[PDB]
């Protein structure tokens, strides 16, 4: 239906374990019920995932299964998308 | 492959860095509070009819950071300087940033704009036109007021910023 999630924005762009970020971009849903994968840098976080609008959704990030801050965002409506920033998990 | 112009927004707190980034990334300007730590946006945009990428690095306003700011300003190629018209206290600040700035670049002509945002505000108006103006000429700097709400000179402020480091590269390469 829709197009690809893009993710474009990270607020903040770092942070320890369980810290509360903004992602911003398009295609982030047509609605709540849209989002159906959440994962930064390997990390599932759906289950924090708080979608706000198609250009909005907030979580919490979590341990890292992977060295890329890479934000992926999959919605049932355009499918799994890309993102152009990178979130970086820090250790405390 | 696509070239890609790293902006830096610098400024006191409340004075609209974020205001002036979403309303360019988004197109949205909402009345809220949210202190930044530090934001990261990169979005494909078309600067004089080529398709390039702009990274914009929102930063924290407090001036509780020393060192981080060196790595955060030395991974930029050019910055927004802002302070808000109705906030004396913001444009004072905006010497500070110069000259940390300056120092990890390494460069009195880096890509740089001085913006005097909240135009909308004149009501409140702190700072004068021709005193934010006589600053930005003596920096050799360009100076636009901009309004993060009605989005006057928002876009100008992100092109101009693109184009002198677009030049920038030029010269270099
Ligand atoms: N009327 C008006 N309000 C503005 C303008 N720019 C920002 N504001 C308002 O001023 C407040 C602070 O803006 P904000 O973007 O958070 O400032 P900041 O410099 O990013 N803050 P910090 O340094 O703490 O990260 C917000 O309530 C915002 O809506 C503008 O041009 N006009
Ligand atoms: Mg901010």
């Amino acid at each position: 239906s829709r197009q690809p999630p893009l993710v474009t924005g990270i607020s903040p762009n770092e942070g320890i374990p369980w810290t509360k970020v903004t992602i911003r971009g398009e295609n982030l849903g047509t609605g709540p019920t849209d989002l159906i994968g959440l994962t930064i840098c390997g990390h599932n976080c759906l289950l924090t995932a708080e979608w706000m609008s198609a250009s909005k959704i907030v979580c919490r990030v979590g341990q890292a299964k992977n060295d890329k801050g890479d934000i992926i965002v999959t919605t049932k409506s355009g499918g799994r998308g890309t993102s152009t920033v990178s979130f970086k998990l820090l250790k405390p | 492959s696509l070239a890609l112009h790293k902006v830096i927004m610098v400024g006191s707190g409340g004075v609209g860095k974020s205001a002036l980034t979403l309303q360019f990334m988004y197109d949205e300007f909402v009345e809220d509070y949210e202190p930044t730590k530090a934001d990261s946006y990169r979005k494909k945009v078309v600067l004089d009819g080529e398709e390039v990428q702009i990274d914009i690095l929102d930063t924290a306003g407090q001036e509780d950071y020393a060192a981080i700011r060196d790595n955060y300003f030395r991974s930029g190629e050019g910055f927004l300087c802002v302070f808000s018209i109705t906030e004396m206290e913001s444009f004072a600040a905006t010497a500070d940033f110069r000259e940390q700035i300056l120092r990890v670049k390494e460069d009195e002509n880096v890509p740089f704009l001085l913006v005097g945002n909240k135009s909308d505000l004149e009501d409140k108006r702190q700072v004068s036109v021709e005193e934010a103006k006589n600053r930005a000429e003596q920096w050799n700097v360009n100076y636009v007021e901009t309004s993060a709400k009605t989005r006057a000179n928002v876009d100008k402020v992100f092109f101009d910023l693109m184009r002198e480091i677009r030049a920038r590269k030029m010269e270099d390469s």
